[PDB]
């Protein structure tokens, strides 16, 4: 459980787990390169316990505009959704409120770590992995060459500020 | 690209005390400009990874039966038997390249597995499709006539090409075996890969060491300023610590914008040689490598693209 | 979450896109308050439960240091009765440990326990043992017949 | 970015450029930059091929025992006769002494298909 | 290239007194990144040679 620390020389928060580290009988609290207190010596019975804080971070809301749909998704980035309280576990985090589609189409809204968001059609938001487009195979033959007999040309536009 | 880190306004500034978050409102909000700049950073690494790693929207497949006439292309092509999809050079690029206060690492939208299958189709375009894969709809030109387009741009008669074809077969695939033996021993050639990540590592280490610094006050801990002495006289002590932290943060955000600018200007030239000497023949001197240009082979690496340039010396 | 994106961005027409709004945190429902054991106990048996002591002029000082003092079990169980204390609550006494503690062993009468107090005059007060006005501690008296 | 935009003013507008995926995808034709507030708008006509057809090819043509090599284009055939056309469009013509130049022999190249060479001088002599 | 200069931690801040050198460690490590940024320019000025 994420608790609040009251000690003689130590205040803070964290979750107490077991520690395999070699300790001194004299000491008080151990430190972190990350500049965090990761251990404490219990004065009554001589042992140390590993101090890690629990999961924190920001939220990311996947939503369309107000003229399309009111359906939203809740994303906890880097946080497992077992210890937090449509559940799918990805590399970036556990996304709640979306369904997984094994088929891969084009999309728009990025999420992260290789999954993408899009609004498709009884209509709800879905979450799937971002497709690389259509696939075609070019065979290898030394005696053949493909040359076009027809060309259709168009206008490709690019706009850059000054 | 670069490692994306995003600081937070609540847990990083405050020591988990309720008098710290109430005193953030008398500065107005200075961290709402820190949020829209860092998400304005985070859309720029979502920008330049789209066009550079994916030039075209279609995927070309290598044929399974390979007789190239004495040419070994299989060392730069990825292996289907390994469940991670990577090639032989890109396995050597991965292993030689190597917090709780609210400092987190935001992952991008592309993991390290699928960068090598962006480059699997783009090296399939240089083998099967020739120069026509980024030109629109590709043509089937085999490799003996893919060279004959490239030697006509530098003005080379093809009589040396077909006769010495068995003699240049042994020196072509051994040149990739030179850089395979070079990256297996000397780690100093990867120093232009790893120069971005250790400067971002010590940028995280210069977010560590000021939390023990007193900033001219009595102590750096926010708990014993309010509790031990008078909060009339702790009001002078508290408000220059957050001002002392945000003057360390405003020189943190300006040094990460110029590292966003140095990966903006370098990816201008990284997409220039992806446009010139990858998709076609580049006729200039000393950009895509020193000599008359033949081929350019991109490879997958974290936070950069390792290029293999075949030049005429 | 639809109006979470709307309130933080400060626009009534939201653009379709991914946005980071606020942060999540969990509140602790229990604070663990832990004290040590007996450990090195201070020699309180010699100043309390011992046999015979000195006189009211003849009193000895004992400076007790480098141990852990137990104040609260004499007040809470209480075989000993009277305390009237000014400037520091017994609970606060527990609260601010002083780098030093002095214990003087004497015995007086029942009209003389009123006379031991800061800012008074009397028999034991003027001619024997005087408490100053800034004195940070208080008198515990009891009957042992 | 306006150094990049003036390079499209210098290359794609004022002159010719052999580089690709700068002036647009493929071969550039004609540029028409336009006026905008706080920006410039480029209109670029690009060359994209569409419909393709496979052919049957040979690297060289053997005649008397000395190989002939092409200069412009590649060799094509429909399965009957050998023709010379470029890579962007199919224009069949018969081979002459103008299209072919003799270098080397026929034994030093792998996959050479022999065909006779029609010179303009031999119909000129008898007629 | 351009004109290269360097600013140290001691002489620019302090007028050579005892208490000003005592207060250099009170705000911490903030002059140590003045050296590695300006010599990081001196890598990049040597890189443009």
């Amino acid at each position: 459980k994420c608790v609040n620390f009251n000690f003689n020389g130590l205040k803070g928060t964290g979750v107490l787990t077991e520690s395999n580290k070699k300790f001194l009988p004299f000491q008080q609290f151990g430190r972190d390169i990350a500049d965090t207190t990761d251990a404490v010596r219990d004065p009554q019975t001589l042992e140390i316990l590993d101090i890690t804080p629990c999961s924190f971070g920001g939220v990311s809301v996947i939503t369309p505009g107000t003229n399309t749909s009111n359906q939203v998704a809740v994303l906890y980035q880097g946080v497992n959704c077992t210890e937090v309280p449509n559940v799918f576990q990805t590399r970036a985090g556990c996304l709640i409120g979306a369904e997984y589609v094994n088929n891969s189409y084009e999309c728009d809204i990025p999420i992260g770590a290789g999954i993408c968001a899009s609004y498709q059609t009884s209509q709800s938001i879905i979450a799937y992995t971002m497709s690389l487009g259509a696939e075609n195979s070019v065979a290898y033959s030394n005696n053949s060459i493909a040359i076009p007999t027809n060309f259709t040309i168009s206008v490709t536009t690019e706009i850059l500020p000054v | 690209s670069m490692t994306k880190t995003s600081v937070d306004c609540t847990m990083y500034i405050c020591g988990d005390s309720t008098e710290c978050s109430n005193l953030l409102l008398q500065y107005g909000s200075f961290c709402t400009q820190l949020k829209r700049a860092l998400t304005g950073i985070a859309v720029e690494q979502d920008k330049n990874t789209q066009e550079v790693f994916a030039q075209v929207k279609q995927i070309y497949k290598t044929p399974p039966i390979k007789y190239f006439g004495g040419f070994n292309f299989s060392q730069i092509l990825p292996d289907p038997s390994k469940p991670s999809k990577r090639s032989f050079i890109e396995d050597l690029l991965f292993n030689k390249v190597t917090k709780f206060k609210g400092l987190t690492v935001l992952p991008p939208l592309l993991t390290d597995e699928m960068i090598a299958q962006y480059t699997s189709a783009l090296l399939a375009g240089t083998i099967t499709s020739g120069w026509t894969f980024g030109a629109g709809a590709a043509l089937q030109i085999p490799f003996a006539m893919q060279m004959a387009y490239r030697f006509n741009g530098i003005g080379v008669t093809q009589n040396v090409l077909y006769e010495n074809q068995k003699l240049i077969a042994n020196q072509f695939n051994s040149a990739i075996g030179k850089i395979q033996d070079s990256l297996s021993s000397t780690a100093s050639a990867l120093g232009k890969l790893q120069d971005v990540v250790n400067h971002n590592a010590q940028a995280l280490n210069t977010l560590v060491k000021q939390l023990s610094s007193k900033f001219g006050a009595i102590s750096s801990v926010l708990n014993d300023i309010f509790s031990r002495l008078d909060p009339p006289e702790a009001e002078v002590q508290i408000d220059r610590l957050i001002t002392g932290r945000l003057q360390s943060l405003q020189t943190y955000v300006t040094q990460q914008l110029i590292r966003a600018a140095e990966i903006r200007a370098s990816a201008n030239l990284a997409a220039t040689k992806m446009s010139e000497c990858v998709l076609g023949q580049s006729k200039r001197v000393d950009f895509c490598g020193k000599g008359y240009h033949l081929m350019s082979f991109p490879q997958s690496a974290p936070h950069g693209v390792v290029f293999l340039h075949v030049t005429y010396v | 979450p639809l109006s979470e994106t709307k309130c933080t961005l400060k626009s009534f027409t939201v653009e379709k896109g991914i946005y980071q709004t606020s942060n999540f945190r969990v509140q602790p429902t229990e604070s663990i308050v832990r004290f040590p054991n007996i450990t090195n106990l201070c020699p309180f048996d010699e100043v309390f439960n011992a046999t015979r002591f000195a006189s009211v002029y003849a009193w000895n000082r004992k400076r007790i240091s480098n141990c852990v003092a137990d104040y609260s079990v004499l007040y809470n169980l209480a075989p000993f009765f009277t305390f009237k204390c000014y400037g520091v609550s017994p609970t606060k006494l527990n609260d601010l440990c002083f780098t030093n503690v002095y214990a003087d062993s004497f015995v007086i009468r029942g009209d003389e326990v009123r006379q031991i107090a800061p800012g008074q005059t009397g028999n034991i007060a003027d001619y024997n043992y005087k408490l100053p006005d800034d004195f940070t501690g208080c008198v515990i008296a009891w009957n042992s017949n | 970015s306006a150094n990049l935009a003036a390079t499209k003013m210098s290359e794609c507008v004022l002159g010719q450029s052999k580089r690709v995926d700068f002036c647009g995808k493929g071969y550039h034709l004609m540029s028409f930059p336009q006026s905008a507030p706080h920006g410039v708008v480029f209109l670029h006509v690009t060359y994209v091929p569409a419909q393709e057809k496979n052919f049957t090819t040979a690297p060289a043509i053997c005649h008397d025992g000395k190989a002939h090599f092409p200069r412009e284009g590649v060799f094509v055939s429909n399965g009957t006769h050998w023709f010379v056309t470029q890579r962007n469009f199919y224009e069949p013509q018969i081979i002459t002494t103008d299209n072919t130049f003799v270098s080397g022999n026929c034994d030093v190249v792998i996959g050479i298909v022999n065909n006779t060479v029609y010179d303009p001088l031999q119909p000129e002599l008898d007629s």
